[PDB]
């Protein structure tokens, strides 16, 4: 992701 | 013009107060245009 | 003087009787750690509550011991207000009454357990219990009108008049604070943005606080969100991480009048409030009108105001006039009228007595109070 | 009905294809209800005849 | 005749509309050597995909472009592609259109892309997009229930009453078999086998695709492995060495059930399939108990279904009955419903055309597919 995980 | 066939029939509501007082009586030339336009379009 | 401690599903706010402002003002939330302990000697509690909880919040599954206006923990709900009366306020119950407040259609276990618990466990000499929306209009100075109570539980629409509840007028509505936080981090997704934990949770309202606003037209803010992006705002998580929103600011606040996008069947807060007052008499049905006053921290959306008046205009007749009152201090009317009511001499009539209360036993509460 | 009256008066009548731009005082005055406009003005006027005596 | 892809995480199956199988399955890994070519009689591309990479997994950086569901790296997407059409199904995208799968709650410019990508490079005459987890239900034929879908990035719970699914119940959970694999290789260091680079990461898929295996009662379970033996199984490394895992054979798919093993306050997965149920209609849950479907590579271990009927029975209401499904080709049951959907008569007119994806862009996959 962008803001939070890593995705 | 008339219809040759009888076609879908519109009901309206007459005008129970005289029409003199209406804007129907004035026979203004733009409405005789909307009948000749109308016949020929 | 007496204490006014009016505890809440978001946050409870507490003081003293004739004040302006709550003395303390902080999150209501009970947090334990998830985590075992590695350093020693370092005198680590077992839970935190209140301000210590958020600011340990990264460590800690944050509880709210109140959920959608029950008490689901009653083992939590006095660490709270232990905390509220020796750590905040720094004051013993012993000398000084205490006033709660309750919610509109309370059920009658809790009502005899917030008493029971308190003249047992606090001991405190007196108690009143009253409505949180009957409060509010006092705070506006108005004894009639309907008030549209909402906040981090259920919203509630209590016409009151000549300062009593309406028991067969109040409509309930689950649209709360809680629920468009949930909303917001569902549509906040389709972005990028991943908030799950509980902890992240806090994050998203603080973005909903100072970024969600009402707009007037839906149809034409879609279209001009889309289009420009001079409705896009930036925000910055603790972290540093920066992130933009563009027509969430809208959508979110949105969910209010139009239940559907949560999938709830029924109505708006505009449409429950129409509904309500119809539910009324006839003869009384001009003094409401003119009477709404909104109330709780969910109604502090900006434009919250104009979109409503707007609204119900349309719904009610033409010949009803529609005067939406938003105070300034509508975050605190509750606190604020519960003080007013607490400071007046003739409210000393009906305390509830320690002395009495042993006689008559936790069913006094029903009957003395109402 | 109306749907070929849209289609006849573009086609043929470019003057009439488009009067609600052109009248739009008639659209806001139906929001307002004459008779409890008419009422409540009338009541200013027994209130202050009133006053005066 | 359509080509259905179902691009995964860990793995992508690609064939023909009508077929009962996928015509090529092979892991969606994009590897390059990180070693410097030393001889010149082969060719020694630049990069390797698929099937290929498997085998010369030792010299290679395997990548995964796909994580949690969501396409990080576009420039070895298109690598997969590629590939798929070219090597593995050996047919031309310009004459048969394209069937995608997207997981729910995704990020919107995650499938902006796709169709871009599908309309600019490949040319294909029209495109889809459809959620993986409503096509798992259509394999079962069934057209009413809760399907638990589960691979290597998303674990997404979607309650599908009619043919199209409900949108405000859909929950979504970080946890898949990509992040067992990771807890498998932290606990298998208890033991004395330290498995860090990516090559040794297929080593451990290995392990848990055939010896991990989900226990009815943990508590009981662990008891029983502290007696040793009768529960430890061998494995053979490609190197030659034979390791022995004990309690680990159902430690790691307990996480699933329990997810604060690896530190994450969501909860498991037996209990978002009863939160997901609650969020629905009073009248539909009765249908929903009765038709849960499991799908995905994740619940294929060894007693998983009759472990998920216990945890669910206690949650629900024992009023309530619960009838787990698990059909025994559930690792293919994504790509089955696509097949059976792009076959439809129907679904002939849901097509995105090229003419229309030029009018509006890339941002006609929104408003078109769902
Ligand atoms: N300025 C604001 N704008 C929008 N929402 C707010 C604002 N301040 C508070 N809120 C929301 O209102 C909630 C506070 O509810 P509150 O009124 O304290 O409940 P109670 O009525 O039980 O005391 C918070 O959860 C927050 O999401
Ligand atoms: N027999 C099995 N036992 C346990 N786990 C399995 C088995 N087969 C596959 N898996 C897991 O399922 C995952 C892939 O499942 P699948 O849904 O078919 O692919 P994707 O998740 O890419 O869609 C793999 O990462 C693997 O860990
Ligand atoms: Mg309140
Ligand atoms: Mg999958």
């Amino acid at each position: 992701w962008x803001a939070x995980c890593p995705a | 013009r008339r219809p040759t066939r009888r076609l879908k029939q519109m009901h309206w509501e007459k005008l129970n107060s005289g029409l003199e007082f209406t804007f129907w009586t004035g026979p203004s030339d733009e409405a005789n245009k909307i009948l000749e336009t109308l016949h020929t379009s | 003087a007496a204490l006014v401690v009016d505890n809440g599903s978001g946050m409870c706010k507490a003081g003293f009787a004739g004040d302006d402002a709550p003395r303390a003002v902080f999150p209501s939330i009970v947090g334990r750690p998830r985590h075992q302990g590695v350093m020693v000697g370092m005198g680590q509690k077992d839970s935190y509550v209140g301000d210590e909880a958020q600011s340990k919040r990264g460590i800690l599954t944050l509880k709210y011991p109140i959920e959608h206006g029950i008490v689901t923990n009653w083992d939590d709900m006095e660490k709270i207000w232990h905390h509220t009366f020796y750590n905040e306020l720094r004051v013993a119950p012993e000398e000084h009454p205490v006033l709660l407040t309750e919610a509109p259609l309370n059920p009658k276990a809790n009502r005899e357990k917030m008493t029971q618990i308190m003249f047992e466990t606090f001991n405190t000499p007196a108690m009143y219990v009253a409505i949180q929306a009957v409060l509010s209009l006092y705070a506006s100075g108005r004894t009639t009108g309907i008030v549209m109570d909402s906040g981090d539980g259920v919203t509630h629409t209590v016409p009151i008049y000549e300062g009593y509840a309406l028991p067969h007028a109040i409509l309930r509505l689950d649209l709360a604070g809680r629920d468009l936080t949930d909303y917001l981090m569902k549509i906040l997704t389709e972005r990028g943005y991943s908030f799950t934990t509980t902890a992240e949770r806090e994050i998203v309202r603080d973005i909903k606080e100072k970024l969600c606003y009402v707009a007037l037209d839906f149809e034409q803010e879609m279209a001009t969100a889309a289009s420009s992006s001079s409705l896009e705002k930036s925000y910055e998580l603790p972290d540093g991480q920066v992130i933009t929103i563009g027509n969430e600011r809208f959508r979110c606040p949105e969910a209010l009048f139009q239940p559907s996008f949560l999938g709830m069947e029924s109505a708006g807060i505009h449409e429950t409030t129409f509904n309500s007052i119809m539910k009324c008499d006839v003869d009384i049905r001009k003094d409401l009108y003119a009477n709404t006053v909104l109330s709780g921290g969910t109604t502090m959306y900006p434009g919250i105001a104009d979109r409503m008046q707007k609204e119900i205009t349309a719904l009610a007749p033409s010949t009803m006039k529609i005067k939406i009152i938003a105070p300034p201090e509508r975050k605190y009317s509750v606190w604020i009228g519960g003080s007013i009511l607490a400071s007046l001499s003739t409210f000393q009539q009906m305390w509830i007595s320690k002395q009495e209360y042993d006689e008559s036993g936790p069913s006094i509460v029903h009957r003395k109070c109402f | 009905l109306l749907h070929i009256l849209d289609i006849t008066i573009r086609k043929h009548f470019p003057q009439f294809d488009n009067f609600s731009p052109e009248l739009s005082t008639v659209t806001e005055a139906a929001k307002l209800n004459i008779e409890a406009i008419e009422q409540e003005c009338s009541e200013l006027i027994r209130g202050c005849q009133n006053l005066q005596i």
